[PDB]
C-alpha cells in the first residue's frame, strides 16, 4: 500500500494506491521428504550449528 | 595443403563445409536407452522426432 | 657483547646486548627487554678465543 | 621509553603488524639474521600476525585541492577579465605579422583553385560561401594598400590590416601552425644571434657590454663590424680570426628581415609580445579551474559504478573542466557554475562510454544497448515472469532482429583467473582447451602422407611426376597457373591439362591408389 500523506500533518492522505499483490520473485518449495529441487534434482539444505 | 588437394583432385571427394559435432556414447559405457527429451527454444520450429 | 639469555611464551633464546659492563649489560638487557613483558633470565659474557 | 616495548605495544594494541613495521623498530643492537627472525618467534607467540600520507590518492588529491580558495562572484568575472585581456594580445601579435597575412592569401589561392577546402582555412569570420569569397577579397585589398606604404604614413594603414585579420575566426589547428611558424622563425633568429655572439665573447675574447652596445638597432650592417675592429681595443684587434664567419652567416640575419618583412629588432618585440600574452592567458585560465575542481568530484561521485575509478572520473571531468574553461564568455552573462557542470558531465560519461569496457563498443551501441536495458524494466513483473527474448525491439525503431546479436557481445568477458568449483586452485582458464594445436596423431599421419604421396609420384614418368607438383604445391613453393606449367614445360596450353587427366587415370586403380587410399577415413 503506497500511501502520499497531505502537506503539513496532521497526517491525512492525499491519495493510497492498494496496487495488488505485486509480484516478487519465486520462492522453493520443500517437497513432503523434506528436501527442495533446485534444478531438475532434490536438493537438501542442511541445519547448522553455530 | 598440396598433398590434400593432390588426394582430392585423385579420389574426387567434396569436403563438406560441416564438421560433426553429433553426441556419442561415451567409450567403455554400454546401456540401453529407456528415454528422450527434447527441448526446443519459442519460436524456433520443432523436429520430426520432438 | 654480551649474550642475553630471554625466556617467554612456549620457548627461549639468547640475543646479543652490547655494553662495556656485565651489569650495565644486563641494565641494558632488561631495559631494553622486560617492560614488552618478556622475562629476563640470565646474561653471559662473550668469550671467542683468539 | 623502550624502544622494544614500543614495537610489541603497536603489535599488541592493533594486534596485528606486518613484517617491515617490525624492521622499522628494532633494538639497538639487533642488526643481524638470527637477532631478527628469532624475534619474530617471540612475537608470533603472544599477539601473532605476519606478513599524514594514507598512500590512496583520493586523500591527497583531496586535500590539495582542498588547499585552493573558492571564488566570488565578481572575482570570476576578474579572471574572465585577465583572460581576455590575455588572449587577443597573442591574437594582435599574430594580425602584425606580414608572413602570417601573406599565409592566409595563398592558402586562400589554393582555396580557390580547388586545392584545398574552406572548412580547413575558415571557421567564418564574425559569423556564406559569396560572402566569404568578397570578405576574403576585402581583407587582401587592405593588404594591398599597406603594402605599397613601405616607404612613417604606414603605421596608419597598419592599424586597419590588423583589424581586418583580426576580423576572420581561423581554424584552431591553422592559428596554431601560424604561431609555431613565428616562434620558430625566432629559434632560427636566436641561431644566428648565438652564432655571432660566440665568435666574440666565448671565442675571439671580447665583453658583452661592449658587444651588445653596437649590436642593438644594426646587427645587420657592418657598423659594428667594419667600423668597429679597427678601434685599438684589447678585444678589437682579436675580432680578424673570426671575421670571416660572422660575416658569412650575417647574411641568413639580414635574410629574415626580408622573408618576415620585418627587421630583427621588431621580430623578437612581436613574438615575445605574444609569449607574455599567450602566458598571461594560461595564467588566469589555470587559476579558473583550480577553484571549479570540486564540481567535478561532485558530478563525477554520480558515475562511480560505471566501470571506471573515482580519480578516473574526476581526472576526465577535469579535462571537461578545462573545455568549458577554454569555451566560456563572462560577457554572455550564462552562470559558469550551471554551464561547466554539463561540459564535465559530458567528458565523464563520453570517456565511460569508451574505457570501460575490455571489448570497446561504439557509442550508439551502447545507446541502443540502453534503450533495451530500460524497455526490460517494465515488462518484467508485468508479463508475470519477463518479457520474452523476442519481444522488445517492437518498441524499438529498427529491424528487430538485433536483440540477439546485441544482447550477446555487450557481455562482458569472464575473469580467466576465476575461481571454478572445488575450492582449489583449479581456475577457469586451466581448464581452456587448446584447439588451435595440432594433435601429434594428426601431425604424424600428415608426415606419412607426406612420404606416401612422394612414393606414388616417384612411380609416374619424370614428366607426369613433374607436372603433377608443378599442378598442385607438391614438393615446391606456390602452385603454378596451368599455363605457367607450360611456359616451364616448353609445349603448352590444353597439353599439360592432358597430362594432369593421364595421370590422375593412372593413379586412379587400386594398385597405386591402394596405399593411400585409406587416407580418406
Amino acid at each position: 500500500r503506497l500511501v502520499i500523506y497531505e502537506r503539513e500533518a496532521p497526517e491525512g492522505t492525499v491519495k493510497d494506491i492498494k496496487e495488488q499483490e505485486v509480484y516478487m520473485g519465486e520462492i522453493p518449495l520443500m517437497t513432503d521428504n523434506g528436501t527442495f529441487v533446485i534444478n531438475g534434482t532434490e536438493r537438501v539444505i542442511v541445519s547448522q550449528l553455530h | 595443403t598440396p598433398e590434400e588437394k593432390l588426394l582430392r583432385a585423385i579420389f574426387g571427394e567434396k569436403a563438406s563445409d560441416v564438421k560433426d559435432s553429433s553426441l556419442r556414447v561415451p567409450n567403455g559405457v554400454s546401456g540401453t536407452v529407456i528415454d528422450v527429451q527434447v527441448f526446443t527454444r519459442d519460436g524456433v520450429e520443432k523436429d520430426k522426432r520432438a | 657483547k654480551f649474550w642475553a639469555t630471554v625466556e617467554s611464551s612456549e620457548h627461549s633464546f639468547e640475543v646479543p646486548i652490547y655494553a662495556e659492563t656485565l651489569d650495565e649489560a644486563l641494565e641494558l638487557a632488561e631495559w631494553q627487554y622486560v617492560p614488552a613483558g618478556f622475562e629476563v633470565t640470565r646474561v653471559r659474557p662473550c668469550v671467542a678465543p683468539k | 621509553q623502550s624502544q622494544l616495548k614500543l614495537l610489541v605495544t603497536r603489535g599488541k594494541e592493533q594486534g596485528y603488524l606486518t613484517y617491515a613495521e617490525v624492521n622499522d623498530h628494532l633494538p639497538e643492537d639487533i642488526v643481524d639474521s638470527d637477532q631478527i627472525e628469532d624475534i619474530i618467534q617471540m612475537i608470533n607467540d603472544m599477539g601473532i600476525q605476519v606478513m599524514g600520507r594514507t598512500t590512496d590518492p583520493v586523500r591527497m588529491y583531496m586535500r590539495e585541492m582542498g588547499t585552493v580558495e573558492l571564488l566570488t562572484r565578481e572575482g570570476e568575472i576578474d579572471i574572465a577579465k585577465r583572460i581576455e585581456d590575455g588572449i587577443n594580445q597573442v591574437q594582435c601579435s599574430v594580425a602584425e605579422y606580414p608572413e602570417a597575412i601573406t599565409y592566409l592569401l595563398e592558402q586562400y589561392d589554393r582555396v580557390e583553385a580547388e586545392e584545398a577546402r574552406l572548412s580547413d582555412l575558415i571557421t567564418g569570420f564574425v559569423d556564406d560561401p559569396e560572402l566569404a569569397r568578397e570578405k576574403f577579397a576585402e581583407l587582401r585589398a587592405q593588404y594591398v594598400v599597406t603594402r605599397d606604404t613601405i616607404k612613417a604614413t604606414a603605421q596608419e594603414e597598419i592599424l586597419k590590416l590588423s583589424e581586418v585579420f583580426k576580423q576572420f575566426r581561423l581554424v584552431p589547428k591553422q592559428f596554431d601552425y601560424l604561431v609555431n611558424s613565428m616562434r620558430v622563425m625566432m629559434d632560427r633568429v636566436r641561431t644566428q644571434e648565438r652564432l655571432i655572439m660566440k665568435l666574440c665573447v666565448e671565442q675571439c675574447k671580447m665583453p658583452k657590454k661592449n658587444f651588445i652596445t653596437l649590436f642593438t638597432g644594426n646587427e645587420t650592417s657592418d657598423t659594428w663590424f667594419n667600423a668597429a675592429i679597427a678601434m685599438n681595443k684589447p678585444w678589437s684587434e682579436k675580432l680578424h680570426d673570426v671575421s670571416e664567419e660572422v660575416h658569412r652567416a650575417l647574411q641568413k640575419l639580414q635574410q629574415i628581415e626580408e622573408e618576415t618583412g620585418l627587421t630583427i629588432e621588431q621580430v623578437k618585440d612581436i613574438n615575445r609580445r605574444m609569449s607574455i600574452g599567450e602566458a598571461k592567458a594560461r595564467r588566469a585560465k589555470k587559476e579558473m579551474v583550480e577553484a571549479n575542481l570540486r564540481l567535478v568530484i561532485s558530478i563525477a561521485k554520480k558515475y562511480t559504478n560505471r566501470g571506471l575509478q573515482f580519480l578516473d572520473l574526476i581526472q576526465e571531468g577535469n579535462i571537461g573542466l578545462m573545455k568549458a574553461v577554454d569555451k566560456f564568455e563572462y560577457r554572455r552573462g550564462y552562470k559558469f557554475s550551471t554551464y561547466a557542470t554539463w561540459w564535465i558531465r559530458q567528458a565523464i560519461t563520453r570517456s565511460i562510454a569508451d574505457q570501460a569496457r575490455t571489448i570497446r563498443i561504439p557509442v550508439h551501441m551502447i545507446e541502443t544497448i540502453n534503450k533495451l536495458n530500460r524497455i526490460s524494466r517494465q515488462m518484467l513483473q508485468e508479463m508475470g515472469r519477463e518479457p520474452t527474448p523476442e519481444e522488445l525491439a517492437e518498441r524499438m525503431l529498427m529491424p528487430e532482429d538485433k536483440i540477439r546479436k546485441v544482447l550477446k557481445i555487450a557481455k562482458e568477458p569472464i575473469s580467466m583467473e576465476t575461481p571454478i568449483g572445488d575450492d582449489e586452485d583449479s581456475h577457469l582458464g586451466d581448464f581452456i582447451e587448446d584447439t588451435t594445436l595440432e594433435l601429434p596423431l594428426d601431425s604424424a599421419t600428415t608426415e606419412s602422407l607426406r612420404a606416401a604421396t612422394h612414393d606414388v609420384l616417384a612411380g609416374l614418368t619424370a614428366r607426369e611426376a613433374k607436372v603433377l607438383r608443378m599442378r598442385f604445391g607438391i614438393d615446391m613453393n606456390t602452385d603454378y597457373t596451368l599455363e605457367e606449367v607450360g611456359k616451364q614445360f616448353d609445349v603448352t596450353r590444353e597439353r599439360i591439362r592432358q597430362i594432369e587427366a593421364k595421370a590422375l587415370r593412372k593413379l586412379r586403380h587400386p594398385s597405386r591408389s591402394e596405399v593411400l587410399r585409406s587416407f580418406l577415413d
